[PDB]
């Protein structure tokens, strides 16, 4: 018999040396995020809307939009108060911030996306800068009883197909099992001027086979 | 204070990274199993290196940053039952615990962790690191570790670096999380830090004290520290009247070479002495000029020991009082006054000079 510890205080020894190598496994890229992988498949996901959408230049509104909105008009029989009117900015951009980029690229595509989130900031602070006048121009085409929704709708299917476009663009950027530390605190101060937006963004709300467009609704509301 | 009962801490440097398996889901008596669970951080930065899917064995988990609140103070804290909680390396007092007993997983004893239930499951790290300073450098994101992950397993300089607004308790934090992980390391890294440290030497006594908190259940660890000032410019200058063959030579060194003569001539070094003498506490301590805490120093099989003041019998109060005395027939202020006066008419000497009789303790 040998009742003292020391036995299992060297086995403890023992251990010790896996735990550095153990904690580097557990630290190491991943495969692919879930938040891509959710965002790639439900693009054209359901119904061929998503290759409905056409519009480009990432800059623009209206262009041509009552086209679309003449089946927007069928679209309002469903409950869009089922549509946020903020924008989950950094909930959505979140996955994005996943990428080491000194491995998995040439260091360089942090610039890009940069680039893009400048742009899509400029984006939404041009639609807070003129929706009044959006919301006019649409009414030409009609009111319904959740024009709100329906513009804010409009707003995030027109960002959201470019999205698409620049996501098949930097595709296979491999996932981190973490954020970018410094690139996720510029989204996150990005985010907090863009919550300003939606603050300064004042307004009042004008106020079941969901289960396509229901999906579309639960991504825009990052519904995990 | 103490920790309210039904609360219980498990330290372990290990924990600096969240050790989601150990958690299990707890339960109110009558198995009222709470898969509600909550947890609170120092910050979201936490939260971002933590997976919820590591707990499937609950349906229900939130985590946020710790707040310390005013109107819930007590030293006895507000309970819920209705979902389980765990604090994450708190450093201030919470006021809210979960379902049954509640633990909490830390790295670091704060005053306010003193009487608790507690466990530690240290072990031994045997590689203490080093610091250097010259003044290629390893420039270093002073806060999160990830960032370099694998980069402080490579390489082994590093500098480090903070913004002014940090809390103290901060600071003292992310550098308490170094050690751990250097102490895990293979290699001796060496930091270089960009602070006046006068105050950082402060919270290393601080650290110091926290230390021997440890200690009073720990694993007496030869852990390596230091003084920062009043050794490290001395010995700096020791060097210097000494060769100086490596600047950067580890004062260990010095120390064991010391070491190495010791017992054949059974006596202490004066630069052991001048360390336990020029420490603002652990020495003849210049906060309170206690040089009464004289080293009594012992080695195997001795019948006898050395103190700061020559042999002495062991275990005893080092001199009794009762003595065969430096009688005053000796040591005569007369005979001491004449026989200086021989040396300095031989001398030709005008000034400059004293003279002292020896004394002697227990053995003469």
């Amino acid at each position: 018999e040998d009742v003292d510890y020391e036995k299992e205080s060297k086995r403890r020894k023992l251990e010790d040396e896996d735990f550095l190598k153990l904690k580097a496994l557990e630290f190491s890229k991943d495969i692919v995020n879930e938040k891509l992988q959710k965002i790639i498949v439900v693009t054209d996901g359901m119904k061929r809307l998503y290759e409905y959408c056409n519009c480009k230049n990432s800059l623009e509104t209206l262009p041509s939009a009552a086209n679309y909105g003449s089946l927007l008009k069928r679209l309002n029989l469903y409950n869009l108060d089922h549509i946020e009117m903020n924008v989950n900015f950094y909930e959505l951009l979140f996955p994005l911030t996943l990428y080491n980029d000194n491995d998995n690229s040439d260091k360089t595509l942090s610039h890009q996306l940069v680039n893009y989130i400048f742009l899509a900031s400029n984006y939404f602070q041009n639609c807070a800068k003129n929706f009044n006048y959006m919301r006019e121009t649409f009414n030409v085409f009609g009111p319904f009883k959740q024009i709100d929704f329906m513009v804010m709708f409009v707003i995030k299917f027109n960002f959201l197909c470019d999205m698409r476009n620049f996501a098949k663009l930097i595709d296979e950027l491999v996932p981190n099992k973490q954020p970018n530390m410094r690139i996720h605190s510029v989204l996150v101060m990005r985010d907090k001027i863009v919550k300003l937006a939606f603050s300064n963004l004042q307004f009042q709300t004008f106020s079941r086979n969901t289960k396509h467009l229901q999906r579309l609704i639960m991504l825009m509301n990052a519904n995990y | 204070m103490e920790c309210p009962f039904q609360i219980q801490v498990c330290i372990s440097d290990r924990f600096f990274a969240f050790p989601h398996n150990l958690v299990e889901p707890q339960s109110d008596v009558g198995n009222k199993l709470i898969e509600n669970l909550i947890v609170y951080v120092p910050t979201d930065d936490d939260r971002l290196y933590i997976d919820k899917k590591q707990f499937p064995k609950f349906n229900s988990v939130l985590v946020y940053r710790h707040e310390h609140d005013v109107n819930i103070d007590s030293r006895s804290p507000k309970k819920t039952a209705s979902a389980t909680i765990v604090y994450w390396n708190p450093l201030v007092p919470i006021t809210e615990i979960g379902a049954g007993e509640t633990r909490v997983f830390s790295v670091l004893l704060t005053n306010n962790l003193f009487y608790c239930n507690t466990m530690i499951v240290h072990h031994e790290n045997p590689k203490c690191p080093i610091e250097f300073t010259y003044p290629n450098l390893r420039p270093i994101a002073c806060e999160i570790p990830l960032s370099h992950f694998k980069e402080l397993v490579e390489s082994n300089d590093f500098l480090l670096c903070f913004n002014l607004e940090t809390s103290t308790m901060v600071k003292i934090l992310s550098l308490k999380r170094i050690f751990c992980i250097f102490q895990y390391r293979k290699q001796p890294a060496r930091y270089v830090i960009n602070l006046p440290h006068e105050e950082i030497d402060n919270l290393y006594n601080k650290l110091n004290w926290e230390r021997t908190r440890r200690l009073m259940k720990g694993d007496v660890p030869s852990n390596c520290a230091t003084v920062n000032r009043s050794s490290l410019k001395y010995i700096k200058q020791a060097q210097s009247l000494l060769g100086i063959p490596d600047y950067s030579q580890t004062v260990v060194d010095f120390v064991k070479m010391f070491q190495k003569i010791i017992f054949p001539y059974q006596l202490v070094p004066n630069v052991i002495i001048k360390l336990n003498n020029f420490d603002q506490m652990v020495s003849s301590a210049p906060n309170k000029a206690e040089p009464y805490k004289k080293i009594r120093l012992f080695c195997k099989n001795d019948s006898i020991a050395i103190s700061s003041s020559g042999i002495v019998p062991i275990n005893m109060p080092d001199f009794s009082p009762p003595n065969t005395f430096d009688y005053s027939d000796y040591a005569n202020r007369t005979n001491i006054n004449f026989v200086t006066q021989r040396v300095l008419t031989d001398g030709g000497f005008s000034s400059g000079i004293t003279v002292t009789p020896v004394k002697y303790n227990y053995y003469l």
